[PDB]
């Protein structure tokens, strides 16, 4: 998952 | 715009971004991911165009977030390009580009494209 | 990167951009259009990801330019998303999004997409 | 997918597209603009990937429409890239690229980017 | 265009695409990946706009390839949107969108964006 | 306006 | 023409 | 690697 999302 | 842009914005996933639109077109603030833990917070910097037209056009703007902070280094950056629409239900509609640093052989898979809509609610 | 990014960059059309990559991921500078007249210069602000990996990956970055200065107001903004590759022939390869403020009926034609490659030469 | 894709799809503006997804990945049909007059209809052709995975993933597809028919020649073409999600409320989510033929000096403004969501309702 | 488009095109990586542009705007052919083995070949279908302008403008076109054939199923599709420029050194300049089928949680990483230039040489 | 829309 | 270019 | 490329 990527910080832009989580 | 400007005063209208300053504040907290939320997108359809929960991400929150807080910006200060300054007198001369600067945009500064932070972006926070879902969970909303102390630091899923990253710095954002952008610009907006401070003397927009008077026919109800939106205010063009854009900002960048490098996904590196003291807890995470995602070796990527995202740029959001869009416009702010004020009014009863103001929103910022954007299209974004997320690039990850790759080796020259993987550069083909380095940029993802998507869109986001932000509201004050 | 960082030291490597700081400097003057030129793209295939002649546009020039001058940036200072600061210690903590900030990118500040100016973009100048063709002709190169006193002020076809606009302010740019962006971020880069300052602790990139060591497999030869590029350094992800992005910046924004609002096309408003004291001589022109183009009611638009461009965001460039890409990566910096250092070396003999360093370059920054980007994909950009240019959004113009439109009315809600013309929002469909508000964003153009393109790509740019910048070199030191 | 396939059977699930065949049918009429509508987007948030009213545009309607009718497709037949054939056994071997072909997509054929017509796209009609708002108004819905006899011929605001253009031919569309595309492909979908006919043996999609079984974890609930969407079915990747894309199609192209050249904006030329017997009443209009807009000297442009649009390609939609996205995925089909079936179920109670099936939808196709896409990102599109609209390119207009320009002269080499105007190629920079030749491609617009946007997104569309299509439903059966 | 049309006659000018029909033939073999190569991009900066070696990929080859062979198309037949038919009288009424259809584009049919195959795309082959690097290596050039018997079947790194996939079917492509697209459209071009057959009565382009006379000011030296390019011919707008687009095509789609679903990455499924009898040896591989990549559960993705790519759409290329661009224009054909004829002449001594004809070329087709495109921007592409590659979407992979994902689950609704991973839809954010489903579309990559890039560009390709094809020549006859 | 463009046919994609109208 | 647009400033990004000229 | 993806077929679009290899």
């Amino acid at each position: 998952c990527h910080p832009q999302f989580c | 715009a400007e005063a209208g842009i300053t504040g907290t914005w939320y997108n359809q996933l929960g991400s929150t971004f807080i910006v200060t639109a300054g007198a001369d077109g600067a945009l500064t603030g932070t972006y926070e991911s879902a969970v909303g833990n102390a630091e899923s917070r990253y710095v954002l910097t952008g610009r907006y165009d401070s003397a927009p037209a008077t026919d109800g056009s939106g205010t063009a703007l854009g900002w960048t977030v490098a996904w590196k902070n003291n807890y995470r280094n995602a070796h990527s950056a995202t740029t959001w390009s869009g416009q702010y629409v004020g009014g009863a239900e103001a929103r910022i509609n954007t299209q974004w580009l997320l690039t990850s640093g790759t080796t020259e052989a993987n550069a083909w898979k380095s940029t993802l494209v998507g869109h986001d809509t932000f509201t004050k609610v």
